[PDB]
RNA sequence: AUUGAAAUC
RNA sequence: UAGUA
RNA sequence: GAGGCAGCAGUUAGGAAUCUUCCGCAAUGGGCGCAAGCCUGACGGAGCGACGCCGCUUGGAGGAAGAAGCCCUUCGGGGUGUAAACUCCUGAACCCGGGACGAAACCCCCGACGAGGGGACUGACGGUACCGGGGUAAUAGCGCCGGCCAACUCCGUGCCAGCAGCCGCGGUAAUACGGAGGGCGCGAGCGUUACCCGGAUUCACUGGGCGUAAAGGGCGUGUAGGCGGCCUGGGGCGUCCCAUGUGAAAGA
């Protein structure tokens, strides 16, 4: 089971997430299957949230459940968000 | 036998030039030629001709100096000053197009053989070509 | 794509094997001289069809033995007993090399 | 005008008949800053007139710099004996980075980025010929030109 | 940190008049118009032919000693220069310009590096309204350098505005001297400053 | 050399070895002394040069120097041993840290402090 | 003592 | 015989 | 019979030498569960250690032809030195007030358990960061000064005591030892020792050599191996060119 989730980059009290696919039974943030946005939670930046929505979707496509808060986001850029 | 006709060819011009001879032979090939032919070209020889001498085929090389200098020792400056094989039998040197090398800030040559065929390092380089670095002069 | 090689069959001394010899040569790491080098494979013959002095194209394989690899792709020539003899040559240079 | 660095100075020695007997040894360019400098080598009894006679001498021995922008045209290596040294044209902004003998010369000559090496013998005297030597060898597009066209 | 101690004493030793006190070392005694002799007791005494080394190193101890820098912040500053697109011994002098504990003494709200720095470091200073107290700050071109509305009623900071009044100020400064605002214009080019040192030793005492 | 030959043989890498073997690295080693004794040194020199032997954790038993201008080393005094040649002293490949276990730092030593370990008077203080 | 010594009284 | 030009 | 920290801590031993038997699942991530949740020394944090990198502090401006003390001195003088003392100014530390982002999901309701919309809970770090007010002139050491290499005088000492990275200093005037004054260089560091690359074109591919400096085999024969004259044609293995795929992330 491949998975749509958060990596940490950034340092400390610096967190910045990394919105990766990636076997479940991989470290936190350990190598990745591909990169799929990207997260700030701290909103530093005018641009603290992006994901390429065709790709999302794509992973979606072929089965990786998304963490519950790696799909909040994806659900903030509408990658669920049709017609 | 001769090991490097070519090499050799350089250096029979090299030993010439020092003692400021008119004229030198080199046995003759077609290769041979091609080089010579850019010599002349770029402004090392005044030329060359083939001439038959014992009745084979031999190259006739005319050489080119300056002019007669001023002080003690008026000796003429030389065209060739140095004239240098590269890629020699036991070593052979290719460069692709990237890696060709530009002899003395340009005011040198790297006679260079190719598929597209014997060549200065500019004219190679336009031509996109690279190849056997075969020698080079200044 | 299954790497395919061409040598000289050195042997077939072995049943439904043919021993080849395949040479390659390259610009020397350090050094620049262009210097050859050489490997035997075993290669796989279920007819015993080839012998001493073919020169064989060869392809990697699914494993036949263990260090069988290789299965005879075509034939390229036949005769070449010469490069066989420069082979058997250099081993029995070996012999006196000893003490 | 001309402007003079020494280079190096040294106290020689010869033999008479009860005790040593000493001279000197001057090493001074000279130069305009401008394509113009001169190499020469003084001998006296003191050190004062040796370094004036390499002064005077000095002038006597000048030299062709063309100077393509603060560098030389091209790359050239010269050996004086068991002593090369290797000159290389550098864009603005790098400096003379050379040693205390090459430096000396080239800056006076109106040199300000170039780039070097004493190899072989680091002898200063015999580095310091290499290197005017190396100097008055260097040519241009003009003269190659001219060589080449008959 | 910094250098602490005697300064216009350095003012001497390199030679050539420092200006580290402000309004002092610039009025009848720098100390270079009564002592103009490097300290000590061979002070006054024959120079030797100094080497090529000892040449190179003063003149960087000059440039250096002059901006009050660290030699291991100084350092950085060079190497972090070099690399960096262009010609180098310039640059370097333009990012050592850069720094706000000299912009605001090149502007006038201070007499000295020295004291213009304290003024960074008590936060009596702005980088567009923003408090800034580093000394460091790399201040780039557009940036306001202003005096804290909160600081502006020091006798300190009145006085040395007061004199810069009439004073004219750098080819690459801005000054509106009643609401005690300044600007940074541009990087300043090698013959804008009229820097008592020559930056081509300063590289070379970095490269052997 | 031909570049066949090159291609042949190669080069080699000359390695010379250690100055010190303190061992494992080590920048430092500790040691038992075993003798003290005085020693003529050498060349053009004359002194009664201070030394120690020492037998060494790491099994070794070197003789190793003890500078400072006068020393507290007796038979079984335990101490730190730092390497560096004395010179006059041929075979003498090492010294002695002063200040660390029973080897005292230099008593009124007021220079070079750091080296012959000698805590900061407050004498003038 | 001699020459700074070693030797030597 | 030692250091010492 | 029982056991197996090279999980986190910690103990002990070896060693020149290496941390807290800490807080929290709040976040990220993993397991199980329809869910609520339960588990997680992965983790997220605090602790210790100048071990490393970066920022910052020990003040700022005035202030004598120049206090004293100490150091020289040819006995007039020179130096430490604007340094201090002293006058103004700012106000690290410290006190009070306020006070985070990091956390919106799973979940509930609406809608259809979907899309979309609405609501609720939850912070270890932490009363820390940051903001506002008050406010004290408030830490400096270490190495070096014969040449290389930047910085010199005076005592003490007399091949002694000692120094020394190499060359070398010391035998009664020592810029080299020990000390003081001064000076140079760095600065919360400065030195030392160990190790790696450098310089070393001193294993030389780039880039070295062998008459006398180290270096031609005592001489041949010829094995494998290296190397190969002039012309033409075929093949395209070396070589060269174009396109394309690969060259994860981090790092530069």
């Amino acid at each position: 089971m491949v998975k749509i989730r958060l990596a940490r980059f950034g340092s400390k009290h610096n967190p910045h997430y990394r919105i990766v696919v990636t076997d479940a039974r991989r470290k936190r943030d350990g190598k990745y299957i591909e990169k799929i946005g990207y997260y700030d939670p701290r909103k530093t930046t005018p641009d603290w949230l992006k994901v390429d929505v065709e790709r999302a979707r794509y992973w979606l496509s072929v089965g990786a459940q998304p963490t519950d808060t790696a799909r909040r986001l994806l659900r903030q850029a509408g990658v669920f968000r049709q017609e | 036998m001769l090991t490097d006709p070519i090499a050799d060819m350089l250096t029979r011009i090299r030993n010439a030039t020092r003692v400021y001879k008119e004229s030198t032979d080199v046995p003759a090939s077609r290769f041979k030629e091609e080089i010579l032919r850019i010599l002349a070209r770029e402004g090392f020889i005044k030329g060359y001709e083939r001439v038959d001498v014992d009745g084979k085929p031999y190259l006739r090389v005319y050489l080119k100096y300056g002019p007669r200098r001023q002080g003690p020792d008026p000796r003429p400056e030389q065209v060739i000053h140095h004239i240098r094989r590269i890629s020699k039998p036991g070593r052979r040197v290719y460069v692709g197009v990237k890696e060709i090398p530009r002899v003395r800030r340009g005011l040198g040559i790297a006679i260079l053989s190719t598929s597209k065929g014997v060549l200065t390092d500019r004219e190679a380089r336009k031509l996109g070509v690279g190849g056997e670095l075969i020698c080079e002069v200044w | 794509p299954k790497k395919v090689l061409t040598g000289v069959v050195v042997s077939d001394k072995m049943q439904k094997t043919v021993t080849v010899l395949v040479e390659r040569q390259f610009p020397h790491p350090l050094y620049g001289k262009v210097i050859k080098r050489s490997k035997k494979y075993l290669a796989h013959d279920p007819e015993e069809k080839y012998k001493l002095g073919d020169v064989v194209e060869i392809i990697e394989s699914r494993p036949i033995s263990k260090r069988k690899r290789f299965r005879v792709l075509r034939l390229v020539e036949s005769g070449r007993m010469d490069l066989v003899e420069k082979y058997l040559i250099r081993r029995q240079n070996y012999e006196s090399l000893s003490k | 005008d001309f402007e003079e660095k020494m280079i190096l100075i040294r106290r020689t020695a010869r033999m008479q008949a009860g005790g040593r007997r000493f001279r000197f040894g001057a090493l001074v360019v000279v130069g305009d800053r401008q394509g113009r400098v001169g190499l020469g080598f003084g001998k006296a009894p003191e050190v004062p007139l040796a370094v004036q006679k390499a002064g005077y001498y000095a002038r006597r021995n000048m030299v062709e710099v063309p100077l393509q922008n603060g560098t030389i045209p091209h790359e050239i290596e010269v050996e004086f004996g068991a002593s090369k040294i290797v000159l290389k044209p550098a864009a603005p902004g790098t400096g003379v980075i050379a040693g205390a003998v090459p430096r000396a010369i080239l800056e006076l000559a109106g040199v300000t980025d170039i780039l070097t090496k004493e190899l072989g013998s680091r002898n200063p005297i015999n580095i310091a010929y290499a290197t005017m030597e190396a100097l008055r060898q260097l040519r241009t597009k003009a003269d190659v030109e001219r060589l080449r066209k008959g | 940190g910094r250098y602490i101690g005697p300064v216009c004493r350095l003012c001497r030793r390199e030679g050539v008049k420092l200006y580290l006190k402000g309004e002092r070392c610039y009025s009848p005694k720098c100390a270079m118009e009564r002592r103009p002799y490097p300290p000590g007791q061979h002070g006054q005494k024959r120079a030797r032919r100094p080497s090529d080394y000892a040449v190179r190193l003063r003149e960087k101890q000059k440039l250096r000693r002059i901006y009050g820098i660290s030699e291991r912040q100084f350092r950085n500053l060079f190497e972090e220069a070099s690399k960096k697109k262009g010609v180098t011994g310039s640059v370097f002098l333009g990012l050592l310009e850069s720094r706000l504990d000299n912009v605001v003494y090149r502007l006038g709200f201070a007499v000295s590096r020295r004291q213009a720095r304290q003024l960074v470091r008590h936060g009596h200073i702005t980088v567009n309204g923003r408090r800034v107290d580093l000394p460091s700050y790399r201040v780039r071109p557009g940036d306001e350098i202003a005096v804290a509305e909160k600081s502006r009623n020091l006798e300190l900071i009145r006085q040395n505005l007061e004199a810069m009044k009439g004073r004219k100020v750098g080819p690459w400064l801005s000054l509106d001297v009643e609401g005690m605002k300044g600007k940074f214009l541009r990087l300043p080019d090698r013959e804008d400053l009229a820097l008592p040192v020559n930056e081509q030793l300063v590289i070379e005492f970095y490269s052997r | 050399p031909t570049i066949n030959q090159l291609v042949r043989k190669g080069r080699e890498k000359v390695r010379k070895k250690s100055k010190v073997p303190a061992l494992k690295g080590a920048p430092f080693r500790r040691g038992v002394c075993t003798v003290v004794r005085t020693v003529t040194p050498k060349k053009p020199n004359s002194a009664l040069r201070k030394v120690a032997k020492v037998r060494l954790t790491s099994g070794y038993e070197v003789t190793a120097y003890i500078p400072g201008e006068g020393h507290n080393l007796q038979e079984h005094s335990v101490v730190l041993i730092r390497g560096g040649r004395v010179k006059d002293l041929p075979g003498v490949r090492y010294h002695i840290v002063r200040g660390v276990y029973d080897a005292a730092g230099v008593k009124d030593r007021k220079k070079s402090r750091s080296k012959y370990g000698t805590k900061k008077p407050k004498e003038a203080a």
